[PDB]
């Protein structure tokens, strides 16, 4: 019984380290976004202007 | 950079190993892990925002373009605006995880140290060579509730006696 | 080891992920992934190796010998790529 409480002890707390890491992950991809739309103007102007 | 919150993650998905209580935890760590695998590809990829007036402007013979275009990427220069979203979620599902991560945490170190003493009550006090039924009668009185409960049954082979003891006969 | 080899028409690979690749199924860490997954495998190995320790990569690039500390990380790296 100890070695399934000795589990759960130290799950407890760093269970929570990535709980907190994984959403702040999340929040880096909505900024990369607003990147992605100026790449993406970049690409259009660049190739409009290679027609041209 | 991201590799740091990345290097955590995957030191505990081979943690996560270890927790059989994931079904589709996993798959959320895997799928931050894609999109932001995504955005650094993404961001390595960029292109100079705006076209080159310096060489790539002076290329053209036809340029009343070269401006119009110039200044309209430069006007529209934020292209999409700002995403903060995550500050109403995260506290939310930060409070739950909190409140459930500390209860665990609590719970199962106070479960550690009875345990601990409970080894200890074993190993510091326990007759058995010479013991009584009394102190057994005074530890349960499920003893004496099922001796009762074997008489007013009206068997007296209790079973599994002689399957862990013996037991003699003639016949 | 031989369908690890074949390389997609018209792109080229860098040097700093070919010994990588290599050093994989060189290890034999790739020999309990099935014929399948192998391919699948190769891209997840470079992503994994790009995101988990490109730090790895750049000293392999760089250095560009292979020194037993870093093929000692590289064991590791491996070791937790084929975990996952």
């Amino acid at each position: 019984r100890i070695d399934s409480v000795s589990q759960l002890q130290n799950v407890a707390e760093t269970t929570k380290v990535l709980f907190d890491v994984s959403k702040e992950t999340v929040e880096l991809e909505s900024e990369a976004f607003e990147l992605k739309q100026k790449v993406e103007l970049a690409h259009e102007a660049k190739a409009v202007l290679d027609s041209w | 950079a991201k590799s740091a919150a990345n290097k955590l993650d995957w030191a505990k998905v081979i943690s996560s190993l270890r927790i059989t209580g994931s079904t589709a935890t996993q798959l959320s760590s895997f799928k931050k892990r894609n999109d932001e695998a995504r955005r650094q590809l993404l961001e390595l990829q960029s292109q100079p925002t705006e076209v080159d007036f310096s060489h790539y402007r002076s290329v053209l013979k036809n340029t009343s373009v070269i401006d119009k275009i110039e200044s309209y990427v430069k006007q529209y220069k934020p292209v999409k605006i700002d995403a903060s979203k995550q500050l109403q979620v995260i506290e939310s599902f930060e409070k739950h995880a909190m409140t459930n991560a500390k209860e665990t945490e609590s719970l199962v170190s106070k479960e550690l140290k009875d345990l601990q003493s409970t080894l200890d009550n074993i190993q510091s006090a326990r007759p058995f060579d010479e013991l009584t039924v009394d102190d057994l009668t005074k530890i349960k009185p499920e003893i004496d509730a099922k001796v009762e409960e074997m008489v007013k049954k009206g068997k007296w082979d209790v079973p599994g006696y002689k399957d862990r003891f013996g037991n003699l006969n003639v016949m | 080891l031989t369908q690890l080899l074949k390389q997609n028409q018209y792109s080229p690979l860098a040097t700093e992920e070919q010994v990588p690749l290599i050093y994989a199924g060189v290890n034999g860490h790739l020999d309990g992934i099935e014929l399948s997954r192998i391919g699948e495998f190769e891209s997840s190995f470079l992503s994994y190796l790009k995101s988990n320790h490109n730090e790895l990569l750049t000293e392999i690039r760089e250095k560009g010998e292979l020194s037993k500390e870093l093929l000692a990380s590289l064991k590791s790296a491996t070791e937790s790529f084929v975990a996952t």
